């Protein structure tokens, strides 16, 4: 008995479709929805080459740079370029400290939800041009380039098919929807659509185990053991395939020496996913110890790290990212307002500039306007503050 | 059904708040529904409310950064009142998560369950009518409806509840037919004057029968549900029954507002729990309140973050600042508080109380209203005067000045 | 099956009410208490609050240098609420116990600060008993050879008290709970105090402190009086000024009359000086040693030379600590 | 026979090393046995091997004291390989004693049991002979020895293993009779030239018969038996089995080399276990490594000691200093690494890589081989050039430079 | 019940007692001991105390720089107390063990210093315990029961009653006593108050040092209650001829033949660094000379070994000087 079926939910990187460099490791300025930052993207491409040719095992990637430069964007691009169905987890370092689960459980969940299984289910699809609508419950005369065979089907399904495009389409899936495209009926009458849907391990654990229940998390070891054995069973028999995904850990310095050991122990395995860390801190103390090392990472692990650096954005790059995000969020904007928003983003932060978009859109919608203007941007800039402004104002208050 | 388990002490101070007070254009009129002044934060609060209405706040949260006594809790209560009729509101401080007898998980558990609410709606054949006659005997009472005046046998407890609601002849009120309970809804339009209209505080004759089929709506929170059952199993069985109710179609889940004051005193594990709870389709709009700047996160050492919030969660947060009240506004807030408390006070006493308020805080001036009233009553007066306020301000001190005096 | 039934040391036996009276007007002589007129007046205002019912959700804090009689003010307010008003006077350091956790200690204090009247027809004799006494009944070296009051006894007692309240022969009187040196409590106990005060049958809370801006125990933030902010804006703060010569003379006279001592006038002046720059309670301690010394030489009165002998025999705190401290510096 | 659980990635970077590269008098040649430079430390290591073989390490230990990337792990592996043909080597960093699931005792015992090797010598029926023909019919195989050609039925798995071993007609190889497996011993001496001798890569016709009784020597590790039982109960059964085997006289338990890098990260708690372990009669030669001087012992708070090691166990430790590498030494090292990795590299590319090595570290330069090789392969070359090395240096950074950039 | 460190490794096998004799008068040559007459005389006074029975409730402490012979003095007093007296030589860091808590470790150390004589076989009480407790590597495989020790104590009482056994109070030595915290010092203080209690020698090389587990500094990191009940014996650092004689007797013990110039260069090396480093160099030099087919160790072999293996001061200073970059 085994039943089956975050970042994309908030949609902060919905425009990232692959790395975009291509041209045999040569970055394109526009590419697939990624602008600027050529060196980091090319290093990421070299990382994909290493992963593809099987020479990455035992190593990991680290991404350094100031916040708001696109570390998670580079990770998402690498994950998408690795494979169209590649799982991608994007946890934060502080997240593993939980009231419910221990650090072991949190890191194990993050690891397992990064490795995926592609379940390949060969559903038997009935395709065929409907020469005649047979009445009814009866059969259905379906023909292709092989033969013409009657297939039993319900009366209500016949009533739905008569509404469907006849005779263009009528490519039904077994006990499922009827896809009307065109006359595709070809080859044999009973084809196999091998739906290859990839899910990571963790959804398999939660589905196998126990709405608002998320308000009222540990997975029992027996479930983990049985799934570990039975996934190997499907791999042996051939139903599914195991795909190494990407596990991203933002602000790696918040981890401690007591979990870096777990990272080293776990990633030293065959079915281990690519490990990406991100940090914006230089030399800093290792949590749980007294010594100071670069990036808050112990020296033993750090010697296995491919370190990439992300440079801060410039005028044109920031304007381009703002344009992409506005297009993705169904927001219309003017040129001078775009310049003002770009200036605001470079002055304080790109994430704050992205945050201001929805507020500006709503303040514009309220006055029955279609194009967000510079006045709307200035209004939402006055309403909501960023980190530096609030800290400065209220620290000036706290001077006593 | 069940009672309410809302800590009214934390809300009683903010009792004059009846919403945010914005016009159609969203501008602040500087005086509406109790709130006075603080236009910028009120406009931002209205924008937040509009975002909540259109479900654009998928996981984003609100943070209010300002000095103590600048209306952060008042703004949160105003948001909670603006989001609907009786959207639940559960204010809390971070310090409560540190309890010697209950785990932090249980505290955050309960304070989350107090925030999201349930509107139960059900059509009942209740005794909705006008009290034409009252004969307490077995309390034979005449209720007039679209049918006519019907004589009903009630209990003395029901008549006592009717007295509690202060009901006179000619009031459109429903008395429960299944159990028996009087809840005042309004008066009757049979005895309506010019200024009393229908579908308002005056209600016309209840259409139908004395057993009128009316859609009763009761506002509850799951915390009252858990305390209704005289453990995780209890919460789970409430979970399933609520799920059954919502699939049935007689229940509606509304997201409330969860106010978190003194955010800097939450452990970094509590922030992770809050982030995990902010990830659900149904969840309260978590509003943080901060008055400490770049602070060390509890649970970690030698790390500094804005407002003591980890950079993981804090990036999903909007920041609204609350400015300090001016003396002219100071007087208006303190006057509103005094008027709502029924404490008559003179103009010069109001001036001096405003000076005291701009000296140290506003909560201090607010608590310095009952002692002044009692000192006035003892002296043999009815209204507080300047001398009384000066005497009561000399007798009692605030924390800052008391610590300063004790330092010397 | 359920049966029924500070002063032992007698350091405040002379305290009988606050003494202000005259419609909240402090009397200089009054009944026991002497001086500190502003503190008396503020205590009377708080007393009016407790009487009417406008103190719920609030508490009292008294800040002042040690030796200014803040515990005396608390005792006076407890007395003036009625002759049978319970009064507990625990210290902050007394909640750290080998057998009772902070939960049990604070709960025991709170339940010991709530009284119930027992009317008993034979004439309905009224007997006022605290809840904790009733709890300890349902359980001669017991003080030496646990004390954990079990939970089921507590719920049974609460249900019994509710039943006896509805029946109409017992009535609950909220007492006064006093916490001396409140800065020694930690955040996990301040939270318990904040949560317990949100009850209908909650005793008046008085906390006393003698230290200013101090780190909250359990945290790393500086707060006034070592009390978290969530409890500090629900506090009525009164401050007691240090005594002067005439007041200390009067208190010394009252205490000597209480403890059966006959002292000469110049001896009273010298003891007032003693209580003037060392501490008043130190002089209070010295009176009994002087009385014991005077009986050794077969005397009826205590002379100044008896004080000069007793002062050399026993040392006050400042001298005793400075001695060892400067020895250690010289070591 | 059980499989092997050696962590091949930690010894993958050290694969060219064959021994210490020491001549007959104990002196060190400049380049031999896949080892370049560090003649002083290599002579010291050879002396230490002499002491170990002479049973003079009756409770002592070694410490390699040198800056990072100076061959400490390489010299430890060289000592392990000089101890014998298949002496176990168990590298470790102290940080792994800090685990969540398994305790410190479990980690340290697991790493100790990875160094106590066992040479099994099992008497088994064997099929050492020349594969004359392979006629598929169960693939009946003819095996030739001194007696003649015997035709026997062969299992498909053994045939697949023979194909993996690449054995053809005219090859004297070994097969298994009781279990069934093929190991390539060599070709028959029917084509024996001056360099093809007997009992070597060329094996003569087996005297006797195809079916023989042979003492098979096989290397195993105790922890390998631990992973072959799926607690301390299984371990106890393993020690009982090992005792039975050794008392039978068919096997010998060999002490190995247990490397501990970053010795300052071990607690004073772990050092007691280490000290009480290496004092045993059957114990691995525990070799530490360190690159920091006077350091605080972890577990205490102010007691600073050499290399973070307590003054008790440090008494019985000999210290060997490992020096830095000159540019030509680094060039030779990187060339050896490239040759062992199958990567062709130019001369000026080696010059630039050596410059990079002397700038930051040696292990970093070693790691910058596969990325450069793949960049060259994508570009369309056969060997790495200077441009590829420069470009892969501008793409990937190292810890010190990345931290320096992140400083501002 | 069934019946039958420093000696096994060595470095103290040549010391057959203090050798002072002549009614408490230190002899320069004596029985292996070389020099340090004052400490030896104080130790002899301690033996006199133990024999007369005036040591109950007290204990001995030995201070001095490392490499001066505190363990030598302890072994000498152990040998002088009798031919088969137990002698345990634990360190202050061996009570922090993963398996045994400090109580179990210190109790094991104490019972390893209470010997029993059976008629002659002398065995440690803890050895008897371990014999009455259920693979060629069992040292890998503590917590040796809680009731078995009580049973063995009762049986030892019986063996004392009927006359089959004799109790021998041994010597328990704790090197680097500042390692112990205030927790273990209380256990030591409580355990000394028994009729069958071993003489307790502590050693330390540290002056004013904070007591572990507390915040107050004390001499030698020992609480005052124990420090006021101690007989402190101070050992002065060696001079050239003493260490030369020490090296000579050690080499005679480990079958090494060496020339005079090699002896003096080894003596100077030991004077600069430690007696223990110079002692360690001897075996390495002997093995180096064997490879070169030499019977007598020359001075150039000392050169080679001193260049090969580093001492602690150089090893630490080299890498402290490393971290300058
Ligand atoms: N090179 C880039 N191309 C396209 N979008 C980018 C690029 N760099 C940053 N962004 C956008 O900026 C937003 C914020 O950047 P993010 O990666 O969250 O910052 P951080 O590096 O601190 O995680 C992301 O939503 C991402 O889409
Ligand atoms: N702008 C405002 N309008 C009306 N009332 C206010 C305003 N600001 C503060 N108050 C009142 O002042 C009292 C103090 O509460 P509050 O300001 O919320 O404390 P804090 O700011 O420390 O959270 C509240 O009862 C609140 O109703
Ligand atoms: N106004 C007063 N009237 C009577 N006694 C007083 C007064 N002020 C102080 N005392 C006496 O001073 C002593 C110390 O008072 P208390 O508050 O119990 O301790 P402290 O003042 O040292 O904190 C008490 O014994 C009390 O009788
Ligand atoms: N003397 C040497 N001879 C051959 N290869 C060496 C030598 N020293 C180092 N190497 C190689 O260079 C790399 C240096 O890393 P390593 O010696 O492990 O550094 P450390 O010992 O400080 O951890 C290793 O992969 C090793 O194979
Ligand atoms: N007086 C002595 N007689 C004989 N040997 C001595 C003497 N003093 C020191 N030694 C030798 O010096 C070596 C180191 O002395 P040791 O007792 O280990 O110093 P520590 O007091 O630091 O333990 C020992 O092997 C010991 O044999």
């Amino acid at each position: 008995k085994v039943p089956e079926i975050r970042i994309e939910r908030i949609g902060a990187h919905s425009h990232i479709r692959g790395l975009g460099l291509d041209d045999a490791l040569e970055p394109r300025q526009a590419s697939q929805g990624m602008v600027g930052q050529l060196a980091a993207r090319r290093a990421a491409g070299v990382v994909l080459e290493m992963i593809r040719e099987g020479k990455i095992a035992g190593r990991a990637v680290l991404i350094a740079g100031q916040p708001g430069t696109g570390k998670t964007a580079i990770a998402m691009g690498m994950a998408q370029a690795l494979g169209p169905d590649t799982p991608f987890t994007a946890i934060a370092g502080s997240e593993i400290f939980s009231l419910e689960m221990s650090k072991t459980e949190a890191l194990t969940q993050a690891f397992r939800r990064s490795i995926g299984v592609r379940i390949k289910e060969e559903t038997e699809i009935i395709e065929g041009e409907v020469v005649e609508i047979q009445i009814d419950v009866g059969k259905l005369t379906l023909k292709t380039t092989e033969m013409e065979t009657i297939y039993d089907l319900g009366t209500k399904m016949i009533e739905s098919l008569t509404k469907d495009k006849v005779q263009a389409g009528d490519v039904i899936t077994i006990d499922k929807a009827t896809g009307k495209i065109s006359k595709c009926p070809d080859g044999e009458l009973q084809k196999r659509k091998e739906v290859v849907h990839t899910v990571s391990l963790h959804e398999i654990d939660v589905i196998n185990s126990r709405f608002l229940a998320l308000f009222s998390g540990e997975i029992k070891s027996e479930v983990r053991e049985q799934i570990n054995a039975k996934v190997a069973e499907w791999r042996e028999e051939g139903k599914a395939e195991i795909i190494p995904g990407v596990l991203f850990i933002d602000e790696v310095h918040m981890l401690d020496i007591e979990s870096f050991s777990f990272l080293n122990r776990a990633l030293e395995s065959d079915m281990a996913p690519v490990l990406i860390m991100a940090t914006n801190r230089g030399i800093t103390r290792i949590r749980g110890t007294s010594y100071q090392s670069p990036h808050g990472i112990p020296i033993d692990l750090l010697d296995r790290l491919l370190i990439v650096s992300t440079t801060p954005y410039s005028e044109k790059d920031t304007k381009q990212i703002l344009r992409i995000r506005c297009e993705e969020e169904d927001v219309e904007m003017s040129e001078d307002a775009y310049t003002v928003l770009t200036r605001i983003g470079l002055e304080t932060s790109l994430r704050y500039a992205i945050q201001l978009i929805t507020a500006a859109s709503l303040v514009c919608r309220k006055r029955k306007g279609t194009e967000v203007q510079v006045d709307d941007i200035k209004r939402v800039y006055s309403l909501f503050l960023d980190e530096s402004r609030s800290t400065q104002y209220m620290k000036e208050y706290q001077d006593a | 059904e069940v009672k309410s388990t809302t800590k009214t002490q934390r809300i009683a101070s903010h009792s004059h708040v009846k919403g945010l007070g914005l016009d159609e254009s969203g501008l602040a009129k500087q005086a509406a529904s109790g709130l006075v002044g603080q236009e910028n934060a009120r406009e931002a609060c209205g924008v937040i409310v509009e975002l909540i209405k259109s479900k654009k706040m998928a996981g984003r949260a609100v943070l209010l950064a300002g000095p103590p006594g600048t209306g952060k809790t008042a703004l949160a209560l105003a948001i909670a009142q603006e989001l609907g009729s009786k959207v639940p509101f559960c204010p809390m401080v971070g310090s409560e998560v540190y309890s010697t007898e209950i785990k932090k998980t249980e505290v955050l558990m309960e304070n989350f369950r107090r925030a999201i609410g349930l509107r139960i709606k059900e059509t009942k054949e209740v005794y909705e009518g006008e009290v034409t006659e009252l004969t307490p005997c077995h309390v034979i009472i005449g209720l007039k409806t679209a049918k006519g005046t019907k004589q009903l046998k009630l209990d003395p407890s029901i008549f006592e509840s009717l007295q509690k609601e202060r009901v006179e002849a000619g009031d459109v009120i429903y008395i429960e037919a299944n159990s028996g309970a009087v809840k005042r809804q309004g008066r009757c339009d049979t005895y309506a004057t010019e200024f009393d209209l229908e579908a308002e505080e005056y209600v016309p004759l209840p259409k139908g029968d004395v057993h009128k089929k009316k859609e009763i709506i009761q506002d509850v929170t799951l915390h009252d549900l858990d305390v209704a059952n005289a453990t995780d199993k209890l919460r789970g069985e409430i979970n399933k029954v609520v799920n059954k109710y919502i699939d049935q179609g007689i229940a509606e889940l509304v997201p409330g507002v969860l106010f978190v004051d003194e955010v800097h005193m939450l452990d970094i594990e509590c922030f992770t729990y809050l982030h995990r709870a902010l990830e659900s389709s149904i969840a309260p709009i978590v509003i943080f309140a901060s008055n400490r700047g770049n602070c060390v996160i509890r649970g970690t050492e030698d790390i500094t973050s804005p407002h003591g919030i980890p950079l993981d969660l804090l990036d999903r947060v909007m920041i609204i600042r609350t400015m300090l009240y001016t003396p002219q506004e100071m007087k208006q807030i303190i006057k509103i508080r005094a008027q709502t408390e029924g404490i008559n006070i003179s103009e010069e006493a109001l001036n001096h109380l405003g000076e005291i308020g701009t000296k140290t805080t506003l909560r201090y001036s607010v608590q310095l209203l009952t002692p002044a009233n009692l000192l006035a009553k003892i002296n043999g007066k009815d209204s507080i005067e300047k001398e009384h306020v000066e005497e009561i301000s000399e007798l009692f001190y605030d924390a800052k000045s008391s610590a300063k005096i004790l330092a010397d």
